[PDB]
DNA sequence: GGAAAACACCCAAGACACCAGGCACGAGACAGAAAAAAACAACGAAAACGGCCACCACCCAAACACACCAAACACAAGAGCTA
DNA sequence: CCATCTTTGTGTTTGGTGTGTTTGGGTGGTGGCCGTTTTCGTTGTTTTTTTCTGTCTCGTGCCTGGTGTCTTGGGTGTTTTCC
C-alpha cells in the first residue's frame, strides 16, 4: 500500500510521457494502415496523437477511481470504464 | 415556472417583457436537462447497488460531467 | 505613430485589424474592434503569465515551464473554466489525492 | 521563411509583469495558441452576432458583448473595462 | 416576486425524476434539483439577457433563448431555430 | 501488423492509473483500457487522414492532428494551430 | 424554356435557394458549381431518411399525424442517427421507454 | 417580407416516401430546423477546411469531404454517393 | 551498440462479497387547502417599417521603420555526489 | 529534499533588410435618428377545476458488523527490446 501512495506522488509531480513511443508509433501506424496504405507520418503528428491519448486516459482514470470511490471500493472495476464512458457519452 | 424565470432575470435589469414562445423554449430546456440529469443520477444509483437515488449521486453526475468543477 | 502607441498598447493592433479583414468574418471592421480586441488579448495575457510567474517563483524556478503553465491554469477558478476543455502538452496532472484514500 | 508569431509582445508583458523571469520556447508556443485560439473565439463570436442582428460592420460593442458572452466571471469584467479605457484613450489621443 | 423557488412543488420534480426511470426519491434530493435547476436558468437567463442587450431590445424573444442554448451545447429544434 | 495493441505494456497502464491516483487495479481493466485506446485512437485517425486526403498529401502533419483533435472537442497547445 | 437547376439535376430541394444562401452566408468570395447540388442532395438524402423512418414509426401507432413524438421515436432508435443528432432536444418529443432490468423486482 | 422556408420541399419528399402520411405544423417546423442547422454545420466545416488549404472556392469536393468529417458510418457513405450521382447527373445535362 | 525495464514465478495480506440483523424513512391513501388555469377586457411600452442625412470605412498610392533571419555569446539548472 | 562544481544547449541580443504598417485624400453607403403604426405583453377580475399540502400507518430498502478467501501486491533475477 506504501508504494502505491510513494508511486501516485511520483507520476503526480512527474512531467513526461509514460507510454513507450515505439508501441505506440508502430499502433498508430497500424491502425492508419487500414484507412490508406502507403502512410506517411511526421514525428510531431505522433507526439501530438502520444500528449492528447495520455491525457484523455489520465481524465478517463480519474472519474473512474470517482466511480470505484462512490460503489465504498478502493479498487477500479471495467464496470467503472463504463459507467464513466456511459455518463461523458461515448458509446 | 414563469414567476421564477422572470425572478433569474429581474437580478440583471428589470423592464424585461418575456414573450411566451421564450418561456417555452425554456421550460423545454430546462425538462430536458432535468430528465437526462435524472437518468445519469440512477445510473449512478444502480452503480452503487442501490435503487433509491441520493444528492451525492446528483454531485457526482454534474462532476463527472464536467458540469460541475 | 503606431496606434499601439496611441491606444498605450504592447499588441500590435495593426495585426489585429489585418487579421480581421482578411479572416473573413465580415465585410466591414470599425476603428474600435482592433483596439479592443488587442486590450482583451493583453489583459488576459498578463494575467495568465502573472500567475505563471507566480507558480514558478513558488517552484523556485528561474523559466516559466508549460508545468508552470498547467499549474497556473488549474488553480484558477475562471481561468480553468474557460479553459476546461484544453489539454495542455508536457503539463501533466495538477496533484490532487482523494481525503479517504490516505492511510491509517 | 516568413511565419508570425506573438513572441516579441509576450516578451513585452512578461517583462512588464516579472522583469526577471524568463520563459520557455514550448511555453511560448503555448502562449502563441492561447492568443489565436481566444482570438478565433472572439472573432468569430462578434462575426456571429454581427449576422445576427443584420450589420456589416465589426464595432466595438459587438467585441465587448462577445467578451462579456465568452470569458466567466469577474474575468469578463475586468476586460470590459480595459477595453473600454484603451478605447477612449485611443479616441482622445 | 419574492422566493418562488418553492414553486417547482414536490410533486412535479417527483413527475421528472420519474421520466427517468427512477424508482425511489430521497427526502432530501428536492433542495439540490432545485439548485441545479436554478443554476441552469440562471446561465441561461444570463446569456439570453446579454443577448437581448446587444439588440437594443427590452423584451427577450425566442430567438435569443435558442441561440443562447444552442452557444451551449443545448441545441432546440422547433421554436425557428 | 498482426496483434501489436498488446504492445501497450500492462505496466503502463498502472504508471497511467497511477498518475490519475488510483490506488488498487483489477485484473480486468488493461483489457478494457486498450479497447478504449484503440476507440479513441481510431476516431482521431480517421479524422486526421481524412484531412490529408482532401489536402492531396501523403504524409499526415501534426497540424491535420491538431484540427481533427479540435474539431473532437479536444483541442491541443503547443503544436501549432 | 429556363429550366430550374433542381429540375435539371433531378432534385426536389432548390438549389438555386441554397446557391444563394451558401453566397450570401459570408463563407468565400466565390462559390463552385457542384456545391450547391451536392449540399442541395445531402440535405434530400437526410430528410428522405428522418421522413420516412418517422413515417414507419407513425405507422406501428396506428396514426397518419406525424407528431415530434415519432420524430423523437426516428431519431433515438436509430444508432448513427441518434449519434449525429446527439447533442439537440426535440421540443414535444419526450423520453424512449426504458426501465433497467435489475431495476425490476423478482 | 414573406420569410422563407422548407416546407413544400419537405411535404415534396415525404408524399415521395409516404403518400398516405401527412404531418403536423409543429413537425414541419422541427424538420425546418433539422435542415437548417444540418445546413449551417456543413457550410461552417466546408469554410473552415477551404479556409485551411488557403482556398477560396467551395466546391463538390469540399462539400463532400464536410459530408465525410459529419455524417456517422453509413449515412455518409449513402450521402456520398447519391451526392456523386446529383452532380454527375447536373455535368451531363446542361 | 547499450542498458533499463517488462515478465514469469512465488509468498502473503487484506479488501470484497455475502449473510444476518435492525432501523428508519419515504410510499400510499384520505382529508383539507390552494391557486393554476381559462376567459375576458384595457392601457400602453415598444417593435417593425420608412425616409433622411451624414460620418465612417474602403481603395489607391507613396513611404519608412518594426519585425524578421543570421549569427553571435552567455548562463539556468541538469548531471552526479553530500548531508 | 536542497545544495555546489562542472556542462551544455538553448535563451537573449544585435546588425541588415524587406515587407508590412502608416499617412494622405477621395467616394459611397451603412447606419444613426426621428416619427408613425399597431401588435402584443402586462396587469387585473371571476369560476371551475385539479393538484398540492398535511397527517397517519407501515413495508422494505439502506446501513452496519463478521468471515474468509481469493485476488492483487511485493520482491527477485533474467532476457529482451526500446533508445
Amino acid at each position: 500500500g506504501t508504494v502505491a501512495l510513494r508511486e501516485i506522488r511520483r507520476y503526480q509531480k512527474s512531467t513526461e510521457l509514460l507510454i513507450r513511443k515505439l508501441p505506440f508509433q508502430r499502433l498508430v501506424r497500424e491502425i492508419a494502415q487500414d484507412f490508406k496504405t502507403d502512410l506517411r507520418f511526421q514525428s510531431a503528428a505522433i507526439g501530438a496523437l502520444q500528449e492528447a491519448s495520455e491525457a484523455y486516459l489520465v481524465g478517463l482514470f480519474e472519474d473512474t477511481n470517482l466511480c470505484a470511490i462512490h460503489a465504498k471500493r478502493v479498487t477500479i472495476m471495467p464496470k467503472d470504464i463504463q459507467l464513466a464512458r456511459r455518463i461523458r457519452g461515448e458509446r | 415556472f414563469q414567476r421564477l424565470v422572470r425572478e433569474i432575470a429581474q437580478d440583471f435589469k428589470t423592464d424585461l417583457r418575456f414573450q411566451s414562445a421564450a418561456i417555452g423554449a425554456l421550460q423545454e430546456a430546462s425538462e430536458a436537462y432535468l430528465v437526462g440529469l435524472f437518468e445519469d443520477t440512477n445510473l449512478c444509483a444502480i452503480h452503487a447497488k442501490r435503487v433509491t437515488i441520493m444528492p451525492k449521486d446528483i454531485q457526482l453526475a454534474r462532476r463527472i460531467r464536467g458540469e460541475r468543477a | 505613430k503606431t496606434r499601439s502607441s496611441r491606444a498605450g498598447l504592447q499588441f500590435p493592433v495593426g495585426r489585429v485589424h489585418r487579421l480581421l479583414r482578411k479572416g473573413n468574418y465580415s465585410e466591414r471592421v470599425g476603428a474600435g474592434a482592433p483596439v479592443y480586441l488587442a486590450a482583451v488579448l493583453e489583459y488576459l495575457t498578463a494575467e495568465i503569465l502573472e500567475l505563471a510567474g507566480n507558480a514558478a517563483r513558488d517552484n523556485k524556478k528561474t523559466r516559466i515551464i508549460p508545468r508552470h503553465l498547467q499549474l497556473a491554469i488549474r488553480n484558477d477558478e475562471e481561468l480553468n473554466k474557460l479553459l476546461g476543455r484544453v489539454t495542455i502538452a508536457q503539463g501533466g496532472v495538477l496533484p490532487n489525492i482523494q481525503a479517504v484514500l490516505l492511510p491509517k | 521563411s516568413r511565419k508570425e508569431s506573438y513572441s516579441i509582445y509576450v516578451y513585452k508583458v512578461l517583462k512588464q509583469v516579472h522583469p526577471d523571469t524568463g520563459i520557455s520556447s514550448k511555453a511560448m508556443g503555448i502562449m502563441n495558441s492561447f492568443v489565436n485560439d481566444i482570438f478565433e473565439r472572439i472573432a468569430g463570436e462578434a462575426s456571429r452576432l454581427a449576422h445576427y442582428n443584420k450589420r456589416s460592420t465589426i464595432t466595438s460593442r459587438e467585441i465587448q458583448t462577445a467578451v462579456r458572452l465568452l470569458l466567466p466571471g469577474e474575468l469578463a469584467k475586468h476586460a470590459v473595462s480595459e477595453g473600454t479605457k484603451a478605447v477612449t484613450k485611443y479616441t482622445s489621443a | 416576486l419574492r422566493d418562488n423557488i418553492q414553486g417547482i412543488t414536490k410533486p412535479a420534480i417527483r413527475r421528472l425524476a420519474r421520466r427517468g426511470g427512477v424508482k425511489r426519491i430521497s427526502g432530501l434530493i428536492y433542495e439540490e434539483t432545485r439548485g441545479v435547476l436554478k443554476v441552469f436558468l440562471e446561465n441561461v437567463i444570463r446569456d439570453a439577457v446579454t443577448y437581448t442587450e446587444h439588440a437594443k431590445r427590452k423584451t427577450v424573444t425566442a430567438m435569443d433563448v435558442v441561440y443562447a442554448l444552442k452557444r451551449q451545447g443545448r441545441t432546440l429544434y422547433g421554436f425557428g431555430g
